[PDB]
């Protein structure tokens, strides 16, 4: 049935697909100063389409900011912020991204769409790989 | 230069108050966290206490003491400024209608206040280099949590007073060369 199966899996047959380095939340503890420190599963490659989102600069406290967005369609269960759970993180083009929205569709269909913000430049490995 | 050490000590004291709050009245676990988390991380289902920095009011003019290093003949000036910081201390604990041992979030906030205003905790906190002023209000307000239910997020302001020390340099002198002129 069409809401079953996997529509994004067959849609990947015709359109191209970028490879991101996904990384799933594992647990999260408070270090000193009561801030929480996030820790994650092992990174793994993910096949996804990362379309753009119109990012516009704004002004706050007389400075100029801009929030960098990407909309990722991926064939995986992606979970952002949640009660007692921090959001997931994926690496793309040497930039860290964390999910912000959640388009769900997983348990219905197996795929999902999420809006993700940029965090900062990736850590560079000794061999030059753009991964943590 | 002190908010890091102060936040560590306040976290220790808040966790102590939560351990005591586990004894008188009972909650399933607890947490003590800072409200403005520098990375995206969720609110906890468990009954927790949040704390945040609000202001910093210097009290009185800075007091400058002069300390000789005795090596380079430099007067190190020590400028001590007295500071009253204000901590917004809040609580969050969802209320389950089915359970019978009910403790609303206002009560956890009230117990934290009453613990932090007792004289023994004042003397302990004094031994930890700061003190606590009076809390004159606890505001229990209602809002909608992410489950479209109703929750209370009580909060009060606790004024914490301490000193912070600044070290700078000045030149010394051990001479007196006067000029006695005649009118």
């Amino acid at each position: 049935m069409i809401p079953g199966a996997n529509l994004l899996r067959m849609a990947f047959g015709v359109i191209g697909t970028q490879i991101v380095k996904y990384r799933k939340f594992e647990q999260r503890v408070k270090n000193d100063q009561a801030q929480y420190v996030s820790m994650f599963e092992e990174p793994f490659d993910l096949a996804a389409s990362v379309q753009r989102v119109r990012r516009d600069q704004y002004v706050q406290f007389n400075l100029e900011f801009q929030r960098n967005y990407v909309m990722i369609f991926a064939n995986f269960e992606m979970v952002d912020l949640d009660r007692d759970v921090a959001g997931d993180q994926f690496l793309w083009t040497g930039r860290v991204f964390q999910l912000e929205s959640q388009g769900s569709w997983f348990y219905q269909d197996g795929w999902g769409v999420c809006l993700a913000v940029d965090i900062g430049a990736a850590k560079l490995t000794d061999d030059g790989k753009p991964t943590f | 230069m002190f908010d890091g050490e102060l936040i560590a000590k306040m976290v220790v004291e808040l966790n102590a108050a939560m351990t005591s709050a586990q004894e008188a009245l009972q909650f399933p676990d607890f947490e003590v966290v800072q409200k403005a988390q520098p990375t995206q991380q969720g609110t906890s289902t468990r009954p927790t206490i949040f704390f945040q920095k609000l202001f910093d009011i210097p009290r009185g003019w800075p007091a400058t003491d002069w300390h000789l290093d005795n090596t380079t003949r430099k007067y190190v000036e020590i400028t001590r400024q007295h500071v009253e910081t204000t901590f917004q201390i809040s609580s969050l604990h969802w209320q389950n209608p089915e359970i019978t041992h009910v403790v609303t979030a206002s009560d956890i906030a009230n117990y934290v206040r009453a613990y932090f205003q007792a004289r023994s905790t004042i003397e302990r906190v004094k031994e930890l280099d700061f003190l606590i002023l009076r809390v004159s209000q606890i505001s229990n307000e209602a809002f909608e949590n992410d489950n479209h239910q109703f929750e209370f997020h009580p909060s009060f302001d606790m004024v914490v007073t301490y000193n912070q020390y600044i070290r700078l340099y000045e030149n010394a002198a051990y001479s007196a060369d006067g000029v006695l002129i005649g009118v």
